[PDB]
RNA sequence: GGGAAACUCACCAGGUCCAGACACAAUAAGGAUUGACAGAUUGAGAGCUCUUUCUUGAUUUUGUGGGUGGUGGUGCAUGGCC
C-alpha cells in the first residue's frame, strides 16, 4: 500500500526569473490538475548581489566604478501529495538554471 | 626528478589505469588527490613524461590536466609490464 | 642447438627483475643474505683478490637453511643477464656494467626453469 | 549541501566560466562554441557544443570519455 | 622531508590568491568567488554578473 | 659531500665457512637486522632510522 | 582597488632548495647517488658545512645542446582592458 501525504515543500531558486515562472507554473499546474492542495508560490525578496570594482586594470585614469549584479528569485510551494505523487512531481519540472530543493515534514 | 621507485610506479600505475590525471598546481601539498605520494611528484612526473611523448598537459586555471596518448600506452603496459588489452580507460563502457 | 645453456638462469633472473626480487650489487645482495630473503643467489669467478667471493660463499652457505649457489663467470654479462638493458637495435650497443652478486627474492612467478635449475642445485 | 544560495549560485556561475576556460584551451582546433550544463537529479549534463563533433568524439567515444573523466576528477563528481 | 621550507599562511594576503592567474593583490573574496578584480571583469559575464544600472 | 668507500665487507669471514657480524645490528622493528649501526665515539646510530635510534654502546 | 608587523614583496643583510624537462657523452653496481643521530657551526632542533660511519640503490651526479622559471627590462615591439 501507498499514497500517504506529508506536505511537501518545494523551494524554486534561479536567476532567470522566465524560467523560474515557467517552472512554478508547472508545478501549480500539474498539483491542480489533479488535485492537490497547496499554499501557492510565495515570491520571496529577489536578493542582489552586487559587485563593485573599478573598471581599470591599473590605476591610471580617472576613477570610473562598475556595478554588477547578479540577480536571486526564490519561491517555494507547501503541497499535500501522495508520495508517489511526490516522487512524480519531484523528478519532473527539470529545466536548465532552476534549482528545485524538496523537503518533507513541516514541524 | 629524484623519487622513490615506488612512487614512481604509483603514479605511473595510477595513470595507465586511469589515463588522465588532474593535479593542481600547488608544489608542497604533500598529499595529491586520489594518489598516496607529494604533488609535486606527480607534477614532476607527469612533466617528465610530457617531454617524451607519451602524455598531454593543459593548465586551464592553476589545473594541470594530463591525458595518456597512445605511445604513453605503449610506453608504461612495456613500463609496469602487464599484458596486451589490459587497460587504460578506453572504454566501450556497458550503461554509458 | 637444442638446449640452453644457462640461459634457464638468464630467463629467471629476466623476470626476477621485473616483480621486485633481483637484489643485485655486493651490498644489497648481502644485506638481503642476512636475513631469511635469499632464494637464489648467484655470484661469479673473475674477481680480484676473492674476499667478496669469501663473503658471499661463506654467507649463502652457512649450515643453516637456503643454500643455492651458481659460480658462472662474466659479472658484465651478468649485468646485460640481471638488469641494465640500454639495448638502442639491442645487437647489444648499449653501456653495460658488470654486477658480481644477484639474488632472487619471491621471483614472483610460476614453473619449468625455476624448477629447472632448482632441481639441477638442491638435487645432486 | 549546507551552502547558502547565495554562495551556491555564485558557483553554479564559476563552475560554468571554468568548464567554459578549459574546453576553450582543450577543444580549440575543434571548433567549440560553447557548453551549457543542466543539473538533473544523480547526474549534471555538459553539453558540448562544437561543430566538428566526429573530432570531440574520437574512436568510438574515445575522447569525450577522458572529458568527462577529466571534468569528475577536476571538481571531484562522484564517477 | 624538509622542515624549513614553510612558515605559517592561515590568513592575510599570502594565505590567499585569484583561482585564475594566482595573483595575490586585488581579489574579490565576496560571496566566496575568490577571483582577482581584473579576471573577474572578464568572467563576469559568464559568473552571471551583468551590468544593469 | 658523499665520502665514497672501498666496499662494504664489514664481515669477517674465516675459512670454510664462519661468518660474523661485526658492528652489530639494528634491534628496531623497522630495521629486519640488516642493517648495521654505526660506531662514533660511543655512538652506536642507525642510519636507517635516518634520526632516530641513538643507541649508548 | 596599495588600510604593507610575518605573507603580500617586487628592496636590504644573510642561510637553504632545484622544482636544471628531454637527448647525447662520461662515471658506476667492486656503488651513479639520497639522507642523517650527537658535537663543532649557524639567528635557527637548516646534516647548510666539517669529525665520523652508518644508510640509500640507478630515480640521481658531471660536461654539451636544449628547456623551465622571473612583480627582470623595453607600455617607444605588442594583444586585452581602461
Amino acid at each position: 500500500q501507498q499514497q500517504q501525504i506529508i506536505k511537501i515543500r518545494i523551494t524554486l531558486t534561479s536567476t532567470k526569473v522566465k524560467q523560474l515562472e515557467n517552472v512554478s507554473s508547472n508545478i501549480v499546474k500539474n498539483a491542480e490538475q489533479h488535485n492537490l492542495v497547496k499554499k501557492g508560490p510565495v515570491r520571496l525578496p529577489t536578493k542582489v548581489l552586487k559587485i563593485s570594482t573599478r573598471k581599470t586594470p591599473n590605476g591610471e585614469g580617472s576613477k570610473t566604478w562598475e556595478t554588477y549584479e547578479m540577480r536571486i528569485h526564490k519561491r517555494y510551494i507547501d503541497l499535500e501529495a501522495p508520495v508517489q505523487i511526490v516522487k512524480r512531481i519531484t523528478q519532473i519540472t527539470i529545466e536548465p538554471g532552476v534549482d528545485v530543493e524538496v523537503v518533507v515534514a513541516s514541524n | 626528478m629524484l623519487m622513490p621507485k615506488e612512487d614512481r610506479n604509483k603514479i605511473h600505475q595510477y595513470l595507465f589505469q586511469e589515463g588522465v590525471v588532474v593535479a593542481k598546481k600547488d608544489f608542497n601539498q604533500a598529499k595529491h588527490e586520489e594518489i598516496d605520494t607529494k604533488n609535486l611528484y606527480v607534477i614532476k612526473a607527469l612533466q617528465s613524461l610530457t617531454s617524451k611523448g607519451y602524455v598531454k598537459t593543459q593548465f586551464s586555471w592553476q589545473y594541470y590536466y594530463y591525458t595518456l596518448t597512445e605511445e604513453g600506452v605503449e610506453y608504461l603496459r612495456e613500463y609496469l609490464n602487464l599484458p596486451e588489452h589490459i587497460v587504460p580507460g578506453t572504454y566501450i563502457q556497458e550503461r554509458n | 642447438a637444442e638446449v640452453t645453456i644457462e640461459d634457464a638462469l638468464k630467463v629467471v633472473l629476466r623476470t626476477a627483475l621485473v616483480h621486485d626480487g633481483l637484489a643485485r650489487g655486493l651490498r644489497e645482495s648481502t644485506k638481503a643474505l642476512t636475513r631469511g630473503e635469499a632464494l637464489l643467489v648467484v655470484l661469479v669467478s673473475s674477481v680480484t683478490e676473492a674476499n667478496i667471493i669469501k663473503l658471499v660463499e661463506g654467507l649463502a652457505n652457512d649450515p643453516e637453511n637456503k643454500v643455492p649457489l651458481i659460480k658462472v663467470a662474466d659479472a658484465k654479462q651478468l649485468g646485460e643477464w640481471a638488469g641494465l638493458g640500454k639495448i638502442d637495435r639491442e645487437g647489444n650497443a648499449r653501456k653495460v656494467v658488470g654486477a658480481s652478486v644477484v639474488v632472487v627474492k619471491n621471483w614472483g612467478a610460476e614453473t619449468d626453469e625455476l624448477s629447472m635449475i632448482m632441481e639441477h642445485f638442491s638435487q645432486q | 549541501a549546507l551552502i547558502s544560495k547565495k554562495r551556491k549560485l555564485v558557483a553554479d556561475g564559476v563552475f560554468y566560466a571554468e568548464l567554459n576556460e578549459f574546453f576553450t584551451r582543450e577543444l580549440a582546433e575543434e571548433g567549440y562554441s560553447g557548453v551549457e550544463v543542466r543539473v538533473t537529479p544523480t547526474k549534471t549534463e555538459v553539453i558540448i557544443r562544437a561543430t566538428r563533433t566526429q573530432d570531440v568524439l574520437g574512436e568510438n567515444g574515445r575522447r569525450i570519455n577522458e572529458l568527462t573523466l577529466l571534468v569528475q576528477k577536476r571538481f571531484k563528481y562522484a564517477p | 622531508e624538509n622542515v624549513w621550507f614553510s612558515h605559517p599562511r592561515r590568513y592575510g594576503k599570502g594565505s590567499r590568491q585569484c583561482r585564475v592567474c594566482s595573483s595575490h593583490t586585488g581579489l574579490i573574496r565576496k560571496y566566496g568567488l575568490n577571483i582577482c578584480r581584473q579576471c573577474f571583469r572578464e568572467k563576469a559575464n559568464d559568473i552571471g554578473f551583468n551590468k544593469f544600472r | 659531500k658523499k665520502v665514497k668507500l672501498a666496499v662494504l665487507s664489514y664481515y669477517k669471514v674465516d675459512a670454510e665457512g664462519k661468518v660474523t657480524k661485526l658492528r652489530r645490528e639494528c634491534s628496531n622493528p623497522t630495521c629486519g637486522a640488516g642493517v648495521f649501526l654505526a660506531n662514533h665515539k660511543d655512538r652506536l646510530y642507525c642510519g636507517k632510522c635516518h634520526s632516530v635510534y641513538k643507541v649508548n654502546a
